[PDB]
């Protein structure tokens, strides 16, 4: 564009000008700097050097891991990390400039496209699953009640991992998966909120000093939350209630004996 | 499943036959364009001579 | 098994279709380049003569 | 259909009429596709002669169907 | 007195790894 400006300045005399001879040099070296065939070649290169097998990695849907950290844990992983960007790369080169793009890579990208959304849903389900497990095991009481749903999620996770590449039955598993983890997540969120209301009452049992009406009110509210727990039944709800009641008895008897002495 | 399978096999074979036709047409067109480029460049060389 | 093979045939024939689309895209660009190079060399060497 | 009194008649008889008409178009469609396949079969042995086979067909009943 | 149910995470995961063969 700047060259066009100078082409307008003198027409042809700007070329062999007093300083246009140097402008021409700056432009020529800058053209050699601005080259993309090197990048196109490196792209087709790398993709044809190691992404020849990266393309159709759709079979082994699930893959266990190893993560050298404290304890050296292992996670779950689906095999679609750079491939999706390669699909976008091909579409960009084709619509953008258009080359004699390697047709084999284009058709392998096509095969990745026709199975890609499934993998997206699976990957997000896995990530949400991991996030929920983080929240769950960061707590400890919750495990008692979540136990059933957590086993449910892992039941379908086991049924999903066990199979790899089910060309016929894929979509229903994906949808089942999404709803299970979706429910699961809502249950953890729901329970978290419930528990904190419970604990504000529990931790407030030493606040309203010696008023049976208020005590009664607190308890009623707490078990309203307990019927909420009953409906969407969690796992071992009465057991956790036994725990509650024991500590409630202790806060009660403690407030009692304190007031007993004062009275 | 069997019926629809033979039906689908047949279907894609029909669509692919049409693909062969379109491709073959364009193949011949590419041949014609290459040959026209060759003979016309030769006419230009004969004109040069 | 019939459903497995059926879905596999559908997906594979769709892949073959993608290959056909690729072949057509090739020949399309080939025809474009040939026609353009054709006319340019034609008319410019004719005007040179 | 001009004799069937399409817009006059009740929705039920109209529906039966329209179902049979779509069957007509349906049979036209698939049986014509069979003829397309057979014509391509002959064409593959006829390609040695010509390639002027435009294959553009606007069967008159198109806008009638729409 | 049921001691109904409770499960793990990492455990199930690597156990399925051994089940992957």
């Amino acid at each position: 564009a700047y060259m066009k400006r100078v082409e307008d300045v003198l027409g042809k005399g700007w070329e062999n000008h007093v300083e246009g001879q140097k402008l021409k040099q700056d432009g020529d070296s800058f053209r050699m700097k601005l080259n993309t065939q090197e990048i196109f070649d490196d792209w087709a290169r790398k993709v044809q050097q190691r992404n020849l097998g990266v393309s159709g990695r759709i079979f082994t849907i699930e893959s266990t891991r190893v993560r050298g950290r404290t304890g050296n844990v292992l996670k779950l992983k689906v095999n679609f990390l750079p491939e999706i960007i390669t699909l976008s790369k091909e579409v960009r080169n084709l619509k953008w400039l258009g080359f004699r793009v390697p047709l084999a890579i284009v058709n392998k990208a096509h095969q990745a496209n026709q199975l890609y959304p499934f993998a997206i849903s699976l990957i997000e389900s896995v990530r949400t699953y991991e996030r929920t497990c983080e929240k769950v095991e960061e707590r400890n009481t919750i495990s008692l009640l979540v136990a059933g749903l957590k086993k449910e999620v892992q039941a379908l996770i086991a049924e999903g991992i066990a199979l790899v590449w089910e060309s016929y039955k894929l979509d229903p598993y994906v949808q089942r998966l999404a709803e299970t983890v979706f429910n699961f997540q809502e249950k953890v969120d729901d329970l978290l909120i419930i528990e904190e209301k419970i604990d504000l009452e529990v931790r407030s049992l030493e606040t309203c000093m010696y008023d049976h009406k208020t005590f009664s009110e607190i308890l009623n509210r707490v078990q309203k939350a307990v019927d909420d727990l009953n409906l969407h039944s969690y796992s071992n709800l009465p057991i956790w209630v036994n725990k509650l009641d024991m500590e409630i008895e202790r806060i009660l008897g403690v407030r009692l004996q304190a007031g007993l002495r004062a009275w | 499943l069997e019926q629809e399978k033979h039906e689908l096999r047949r279907r894609f074979e029909n669509r692919e036959g049409e693909w062969e036709g379109r491709v073959s047409e364009l193949e011949t067109d590419v041949k014609q364009l290459q040959d026209e480029l060759e003979r016309q460049q030769l006419h230009l060389r004969e004109a040069d001579r | 098994h019939l459903e497995q093979e059926k879905h596999e045939l559908r997906r594979r024939f769709e892949n073959r279709e993608g290959e056909w689309e690729g072949r057509v895209s090739e020949l399309e660009t080939d025809v474009k380049q040939l026609q353009d190079e054709l006319e340019r060399q034609q008319l410019h060497l004719r005007e040179a003569d | 259909l001009g004799t069937r009194k399409l817009m006059h008649v009740a929705y039920e008889e109209f529906e039966k009429v329209m179902v049979a008409c779509f069957e007509v178009f349906q049979t036209w469609d698939d049986e014509y596709e069979k003829l397309q396949v057979l014509l391509r079969d002959i064409v593959k042995r006829k390609r040695e002669e010509n390639l002027k086979m435009v294959w553009r067909i606007n069967p008159a009943h198109r806008k009638l169907q729409a | 007195e049921l001691a109904a149910e409770d499960e793990q995470v990492f455990l199930m995961k690597q156990q399925s790894l051994l089940a992957k063969q």
